[PDB]
Parts: C-alpha cells; sequence; structure tokens
C-alpha cells in the first residue's frame, strides 16, 4: 500500500515562508510525479505544480511562479513544498497527490496526503474575552449562551456546569474576523421555568494562552 | 497479414574489436555485424498506425544504453542509499557510435516514410526493413545532439500538446553547431560557442511552428524553474568528461521578438563547467569520477532537436511558456526511433 | 472554477442522482471528499471505476460534458464531489442526502451585553438552531434598512440531534448600537423568512 504522510498544521505570519513535508512510502518513489494542490475548505482544489523526483524537474502554476519551490530527498523518499511571501490569501489546506499506477494518465489522483492546514495571520497569542448572552423568559423555553470573543489561536473549549449539562447545548464553529482573531458562541436551550432558580455557568478554556474563564449567565431584569 | 507485437531485438554495428573506446567494446561482444546489402521495400496501398510514445523498441534501447554505461563508465565512488561503493576509476576513451536495432525471424520492422510524420497516427508511405538506421546513443539534456534531422518542416512531437506533463520534442529542419571547449587556473571551466545568427533564425521559426499548435498565442521561452544541475543546464558527456552548460542565453526572448537588435547575430558564448560529482540518469544515486584530463578538450556537435516542457495552469493569457528539457533519457531514443514499429508475420 | 459544477445538489435515500461537470478538455476523473478529509478517486478516464469502488458509482462523459451517477443513495454518500481534467478542477459539489423531515429554524437575537457595552465594544448575536436541511441565508437590517458592514456568519454545523445550527454576528460600536431605533436579523430557510429584532429599550 501507498501512503502519503504530511507534516502538521503551520501557523505563519504575513511575509513569512512555510515548508510542508510529504513523506512517501509503499512504492518506488522515483517512478512517479508528486503534485501539490490547495483547497479552501468547502471550495475547489487549486493545482500548484508537479515535481518529478528523478532529476527534480518541476512545473509550477503561473500563479505561484517565483514564490514556490518543490524539492525532494530521493533517498529518504520525501517531497517538500516551500511557499514564501505568505498572505491571508494563502490560508488553506495543502495536499500532495500521486497518480494511479501505470495508467499513462498523469492526472488521475488515486493517492493523497491527509492535508496540511496553513493559517496566515498577523495576530499574536491572545486569550478570549467571554460575554454572557442573557435570556428573557413563554410557558416553554429560552435560549442563553456565551460569546467567546477575540482569541487566538484555536481552539477554545466550552462546557456548561462543568459538563453536567449536555442536552440542548451546541458550541459553534469559530469564525476568524478581518482583525485576525477568532470568535465563537456556545448556546444552550433550557426550560423557561428554570430561570431564576437554576444556575447556568459557561466554562471556557484556551490552552495556548492559559486562559480559563467561568461566567454565570443570568437573565436581565429588563 | 501481420500484427503489432513486441519481441527481444538484437543490435547490429560496425564496432572494431581491436579498439579500446568503450562503445566499440560493448558493441563488439553485444551486437553483430551490419548487413552490407539491406533490403527495404515499399508497401503498396498500405496505411499503418504508429505511436512513438508507446514503442517498446525505446525501452529496449534504454536497457542497452544503461548496460553500456554500467559496463563502461566506472566511477571512483558510487553513492546510493546508505551504501558507499568504491572501485578503480581510470580515464577511458569515449565517443558514441551508431547502433542498429534489428528483428529476429518471424518478425519485421515497419518504417514510416511520410516527410511530415509527427510520431502518432496513420502513415501513408510505408516500407519494411530488417534493421533501423544507425542510432548514436547520445545522452544529453535540453538539447538533442548528433541526431538525424526532420525531413521537410520543423516538426513538433508530443503525446498530447494539451497535457503539460508530456514532453515536447522539437525536431529541427537544419542543424545548429555547438562548439564546446575546455581550453588547455581552473581545470573545470569551459564554454560553448554557437553561431548566434543561425540559432535565433531557427528558434524563431520554432516559435512560429508552436504558434501553429497553440493558436497564435504569444510563445515565450524561460529557463527551467528548478531541478538538479543535470536539467537546469544543457548536460552532456564529451571525451568521457561530464559537461554542464548554462543555456540562459539560448532562451533569450530579446532576439526572438524578431526585433532587428544588436548582438543577436554573432557568436554566443555559453559558460560551462566540468563536474566530477554527478547525479546518475540511470538509476538513483550519485557518481564521483576523477578530475579532467589535460589538453584541449573539444566536442563539436550538431543540435538537431530541442526538448521542451510547457508551463501548466493559470493561463488567462495571451501566451504560452516553454522551458528547455523534459521527459527523460528515453526521449532521446524516442526521437530517433519515432518512425519504426515491430510487427509479427503470420 | 475552470470546470463547471453546481455548488449544491440534494437527493433522497434509495434513488439515483447524477452530478455534472462541464467544460472538460479531456476525459475526467471524479473524487469523493468528506469534510476535513482527503479526496478519494471514484472514477477515472471519464467512465472507468477503480476495482475497490462501489458499483453504485458510474461515470459517463461526452466531449466536455461529464457526469457522475450514484444509484441507491445512502446517507454515507453525503460529501463533496470533485472532478478534474488535467490540472483543472471544478468548484466542487456538495451532495446532500435527505435523511429526515424539514425542520424550520428557531431563532434568537441577543443585544450587546451590559459587560461588552461597558468595554466600548458592542455585538448583536443571531443564533439559529434546529433546522433541516442545513442551509440558511441571513440578512441584517438597521430599522427598515439593509446592513452590509460588520456582518460575519458561520456555515451550518450539525447538532447532537442530527439537525443543524448556524450563527451570525454584527460588530458595531455602542454609538451605532445605542443610536438606531432597532436592528433586525432575517433568517431564510426553504424560501421562508423568520425574523427577530431588538431595540436598546430592552424587554
Ligand atoms: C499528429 O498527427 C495525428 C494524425 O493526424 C494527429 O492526430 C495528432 O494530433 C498530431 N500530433 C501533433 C502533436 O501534431
Ligand atoms: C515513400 O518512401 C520512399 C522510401 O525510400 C521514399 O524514398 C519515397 O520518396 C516516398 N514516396 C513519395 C511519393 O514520397
Ligand atoms: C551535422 O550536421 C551536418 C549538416 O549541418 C551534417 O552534414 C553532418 O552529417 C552532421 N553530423 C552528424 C554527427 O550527424
Ligand atoms: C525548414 O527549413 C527550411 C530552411 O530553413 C525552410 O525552407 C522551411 O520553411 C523550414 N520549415 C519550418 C521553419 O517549419
Ligand atoms: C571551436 O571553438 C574554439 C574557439 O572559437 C576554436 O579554437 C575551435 O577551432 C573551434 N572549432 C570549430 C570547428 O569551430
Ligand atoms: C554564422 O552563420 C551566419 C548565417 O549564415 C553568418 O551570417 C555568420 O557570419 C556565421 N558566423 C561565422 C563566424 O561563421
Ligand atoms: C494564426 O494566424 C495565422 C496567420 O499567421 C492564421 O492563418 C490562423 O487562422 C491563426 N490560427 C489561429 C488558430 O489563431
Ligand atoms: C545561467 O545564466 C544566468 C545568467 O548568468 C543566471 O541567472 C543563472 O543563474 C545561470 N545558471 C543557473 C542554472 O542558474
Ligand atoms: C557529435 O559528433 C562529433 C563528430 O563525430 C563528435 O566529435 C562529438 O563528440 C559528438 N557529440 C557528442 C555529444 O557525442
Ligand atoms: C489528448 O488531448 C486531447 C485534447 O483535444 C484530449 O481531448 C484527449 O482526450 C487526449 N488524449 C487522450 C485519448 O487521453
Ligand atoms: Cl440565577
Amino acid at each position: 500500500q501507498v501512503h502519503l504522510m504530511q507534516s502538521g498544521t503551520e501557523m505563519k505570519k504575513p511575509g513569512a515562508s512555510v515548508r510542508v513535508t510529504c513523506q512517501t512510502s509503499g512504492y518506488t518513489f522515483s517512478d512517479y510525479f508528486i503534485h501539490w494542490l490547495r483547497q479552501v475548505p468547502g471550495r475547489g482544489f487549486e493545482w500548484m505544480g508537479w515535481m518529478n523526483p528523478q532529476w527534480g524537474q518541476v512545473n509550477y502554476a503561473r500563479t505561484f511562479q517565483g514564490r514556490v519551490t518543490m524539492t525532494r530527498d530521493v533517498y529518504r523518499e520525501v517531497a517538500y513544498l516551500d511557499l514564501r511571501s505568505l498572505t491571508f490569501a494563502d490560508t488553506a489546506v495543502y495536499f500532495c497527490a500521486r497518480r494511479m499506477r501505470s495508467q499513462d494518465r498523469e492526472w488521475d489522483f488515486q493517492h493523497w496526503g491527509q492535508g496540511t492546514r496553513i493559517i496566515v495571520s498577523s495576530a499574536s497569542t491572545k486569550g478570549p474575552s467571554v460575554f454572557p448572552l442573557a435570556p428573557s423568559s413563554s410557558g416553554g423555553t429560552a435560549a442563553l449562551g456565551c460569546l467567546v470573543k477575540d482569541y487566538f489561536p484555536e481552539p477554545v473549549t466550552v462546557s456548561w456546569n462543568s459538563g453536567a449539562l449536555t442536552s440542548g447545548v451546541h458550541t459553534f464553529p469559530a469564525v476568524l474576523q478581518s482583525s485576525g482573531l477568532y470568535s465563537l458562541s456556545s448556546v444552550v436551550t433550557v426550560p423557561s421555568s428554570s430561570l431564576g432558580t437554576q444556575t447556568y455557568i459557561c466554562n471556557v478554556n484556551h490552552k495556548p494562552s492559559n486562559t480559563k474563564v467561568d461566567k454565570k449567565v443570568e437573565p436581565k431584569s429588563c | 497479414v501481420w500484427k503489432d507485437a513486441d519481441t527481444t531485438l538484437f543490435c547490429a554495428s560496425d564496432a572494431k574489436a581491436h579498439e579500446t573506446e568503450v562503445h566499440n567494446v560493448w558493441a563488439t561482444h553485444a551486437c553483430v555485424p551490419t548487413d552490407p546489402n539491406p533490403q527495404e521495400i515499399h508497401l503498396e496501398n498500405v496505411t499503418e498506425n504508429f505511436n512513438m510514445w508507446k514503442n517498446n523498441m525505446v525501452e529496449q534501447m534504454q536497457e542497452d544504453v544503461i548496460s553500456l554505461w554500467d559496463q563502461s563508465l566506472q566511477p571512483c565512488v558510487k553513492l546510493t542509499g546508505g551504501s558507499v561503493i568504491k572501485q578503480a576509476c581510470p580515464k577511458i576513451s569515449f565517443d558514441p557510435i551508431p547502433i542498429h536495432y534489428c528483428t529476429p525471424a518471424g518478425y519485421v520492422i515497419l518504417k514510416c516514410n511520410d516527410k511530415n510524420f509527427n510520431g502518432t497516427g496513420p502513415c501513408k508511405n510505408v516500407s519494411s526493413v530488417q534493421c533501423t538506421h544507425g542510432i548514436k546513443p547520445v545522452v544529453s539534456t535540453q538539447l538533442l545532439l548528433n541526431g538525424s534531422l526532420a525531413e521537410e518542416e520543423i516538426i513538433i512531437r508530443s503525446e498530447n500538446l494539451t497535457n503539460n506533463a508530456k514532453t515536447i520534442i522539437v525536431h529541427l529542419n537544419k542543424s545548429v553547431e555547438i562548439n564546446c571547449t575546455r581550453p588547455s587556473g581552473d581545470i573545470r571551466k569551459a564554454y560553448c560557442e554557437i553561431n548566434g545568427t543561425k540559432w535565433n533564425k531557427v528558434l524563431k521559426q520554432v516559435t512560429e511552428k508552436l504558434k501553429e499548435h497553440f493558436n497564435n498565442k504569444t510563445i515565450i521561452f524561460q529557463p527551467p524553474s528548478g531541478g538538479d544541475l543535470e536539467i537546469t543546464m544543457h548536460h552532456f558527456n564529451c571525451r568521457g568528461e561530464f559537461f554542464y552548460c548554462n543555456t540562459t542565453q539560448l532562451f533569450n526572448n530579446t532576439c526572438i521578438g524578431n526585433e532587428t537588435m544588436k548582438g543577436c547575430n554573432g557568436t554566443i558564448t555559453l559558460p560551462c563547467k566540468i563536474k566530477q560529482i554527478i547525479n546518475m540518469w540511470q538509476g538513483t544515486g550519485q557518481a564521483m569520477y576523477a578530475p579532467p584530463i589535460d589538453g584541449k578538450i573539444n566536442c563539436v556537435s550538431n543540435i538537431t532537436g530541442i526538448l521542451l516542457t510547457r508551463d501548466g495552469g493559470a493561463n488567462n493569457t495571451s501566451n504560452e511558456t516553454f522551458r528547455p528539457g523534459g521527459g527523460n533519457i528515453k526521449d532521446n531514443w524516442r526521437s530517433e526511433l519515432y518512425k519504426y514499429k515491430v510487427v509479427q508475420i503470420e | 472554477s475552470a470546470l463547471t459544477q453546481p455548488p449544491s445538489v440534494s437527493g433522497s435515500p434509495g434513488q439515483s442522482i447524477t452530478l455534472s461537470c462541464t467544460g472538460a478538455s479531456t476525459s475526467v476523473a471524479w473524487y469523493q471528499q468528506y469534510a476535513d478529509k482527503a479526496p478519494r478517486l471514484i472514477v477515472f478516464d471519464g467512465n472507468k471505476r477503480p476495482s475497490d469502488i462501489s458499483s453504485r458509482f458510474s461515470g459517463s462523459q461526452s466531449g466536455g460534458t461529464a457526469s457522475l451517477t450514484i444509484s441507491g443513495l445512502q446517507s454515507e454518500d453525503e460529501a463533496y464531489y470533485h472532478c478534474n481534467a488535467f490540472e483543472f478542477f471544478g468548484g466542487g459539489t456538495k451532495l446532500t442526502v435527505l435523511s429526515q423531515p424539514k425542520a424550520a429554524p428557531s431563532v434568537t437575537l441577543f443585544p450587546p451585553s451590559s459587560e461588552e457595552l461597558q468595554a466600548n465594544k458592542a455585538t448583536l448575536v443571531c443564533l439559529i438552531s434546529d433546522f433541516y436541511p442545513g442551509a440558511v441565508t441571513v440578512a441584517w437590517k438597521a430599522d427598515s434598512s439593509p446592513v452590509k458592514a460588520g456582518v460575519e456568519t458561520t456555515t451550518p454545523s450539525k447538532q447532537s440531534n442530527n439537525k443543524y445550527a448556524a450563527s451570525s454576528y454584527l460588530s458595531l460600536t455602542p454609538e451605532q448600537w445605542k443610536s438606531h431605533k432597532s436592528y433586525s436579523c432575517q433568517v431564510t430557510h426553504e424560501g421562508s423568512t423568520v425574523e427577530k429584532t431588538v431595540a436598546p429599550t430592552e424587554c
């Protein structure tokens, strides 16, 4: 079996360069081109170039010409992709890929690495500001939550009542703003009759800044 | 009645059994004598399909040339994997000679004789032969040397021009000479002279041929984008020494724009280096040879073809960009074996 | 987007469906991709199937028009599908497989908390929950007027209850917030618009 095994997630600042590694195994490395492609999650692939490991010949997309290089180590059987002058426009998942055996078709990609996340942002490590989304009481149910604001990098983790409260809970994907920082919200759906006698606290952890916040969410007197 | 088949070929040659030059040695015990009175006859009212890009004769010639170099080019050191192999490494006599590829009984070779044939598809004027013409096994990159010449027009060969992972072989009408010398300081510095006048004229008529195949887009040349020195440079062997020549001045768009421009005519000097540590084309590894001999080391050669690779992706142009080199060494044989294919008689 | 594929397509469990890819300059290959996962080749050379791929998948192509048909649909077929011809890829098609009935979104719009405002920052938060299928558009409105700037909205994410949820935010300064008469959040799901609104006068 053929395996393409890529290096981990890189968080880089604008103007910097990154290198992604793609360790090959399961076949004779010199006999196949290695291509590189990138993709914004939820979107289409963009081909970057191919690299022939024999003598290291390369064919780069006009788009990346002058900013990219694709090299290899023929003995260790590894392909590298280097990209410089990074921009927010280069935030994406990067894959190496290899064609099907034999075909003579060069563009049927049977083999892919698992993908490498490259995140380009100028922000420095920051803990979140946490803010209550207070509810108002219906003879039924209310929604309350926490806004976990301007933090970096991912991830934060949220719980309610130290984990005792799970049902009706949803913690959302983070959406990184044009400022460079992330934000998300956790929400919980609870009976309207609880309010005023049941304490709801969101627990937030952000390891990369060693920030821990516990915020009780009360209803507004309004 | 006959049919495409593949079989083990033999080779035929005029190698001197007394000589010490390494090609003569290999051929002497590996080939047989040429047929003095070789018969070939036209196949009246016959049309055959050829495919130079899928032609086992090419794989067979490759296996011989690999076998020749292994038997003949003994490095002082060979590096592969974590193994270090050290032998005896004396200076040899090196000048390629023509080898013929011939079919055994039951089979025969078909030859396409259409002056404009491009390597794939139907061929009208066909004949049959026992052996190919004599092919010098010249190992080079970027430029094809001492090959045969396209018959009528310059001819663009690719398995698929639209596929950027497929090599383009430009087959020249007329040949341009390159004069490489390592003068009789720095024992590895050398240079290649080329009539700048004739090369641009030719190169320009190449761009026009490519315009034909790429819908008159602007055709641009650039140096290679990267790789080992064996590909970023015109790489070849001369007198047993390994040459590396910078072809940047050969792909100099200034003079191709047809602009009546100064020094476009006149001699073009490519700087070259002779290396002792080389990355092998045959197999995966490095080979280290002893420093160059002394005296005036001079190989004058014919440029007869050019290998190109086309830049992929992007477009939104306007133009198409080509860089020298492509493929692999098998492409050099392919460019000489293009008009042949083996069939079996029944 | 060199090749053309619809961005979204939906089908029902048990039936066939055909995804399309137009604009190809050669015979196409097709890939299935789950979110945050690597692609896997499902057909090559326009209509060839790799030995290990389910026979439910089949390719057909004429000239530049390529098509991928999946029969006997299953929830497990929910993924992105891509096609390439040479180095050119389509935009990807997200196939949905309708595994349950239409649920309409509950919506809650929160005003900036007492705490945030007390920090010269203000954010309106629009939480959208329990909808199916998982697709919504959100439009904010200041009074009776549309709002472009300050808006950031997440993509539907699955819930524990196998329904979907989404969120949208509106970054304002207090001055902006405490100024206008009432900001609105309009959520559209299945051609239906549920609305919620808030005014600085509170409940
Ligand atoms: C060569 O000729 C064949 C037959 O006409 C044609 O199909 C093919 O496209 C040509 N190839 C090139 C590279 O011009
Ligand atoms: C066809 O083939 C023969 C091979 O010797 C060649 O000499 C001849 O000129 C060709 N015929 C025509 C009419 O071109
Ligand atoms: C080199 O080219 C000339 C014509 O320019 C030709 O006559 C000669 O035979 C060629 N030499 C070789 C080695 O083929
Ligand atoms: C081939 O070379 C000759 C002489 O330069 C010329 O007549 C003919 O046009 C050339 N064909 C090309 C440039 O395709
Ligand atoms: C090759 O180049 C050098 C320098 O011009 C010269 O000494 C030598 O005679 C040349 N040979 C030919 C055949 O032009
Ligand atoms: C090179 O060839 C061109 C074209 O015939 C000629 O004008 C020029 O004088 C030649 N150079 C030399 C020094 O032979
Ligand atoms: C290229 O230009 C030539 C004239 O130089 C013209 O005859 C031909 O139609 C053009 N080809 C294409 C495909 O643009
Ligand atoms: C070849 O020549 C050009 C001009 O000197 C130079 O830019 C290039 O670096 C040289 N060699 C290579 C392969 O880089
Ligand atoms: C090409 O031909 C000439 C004359 O036979 C020879 O001296 C030269 O070494 C050859 N070139 C190569 C690269 O073998
Ligand atoms: C070669 O290129 C052509 C472009 O017209 C493409 O349509 C064709 O499918 C390719 N050849 C094959 C059989 O893959
Ligand atoms: Cl309380």
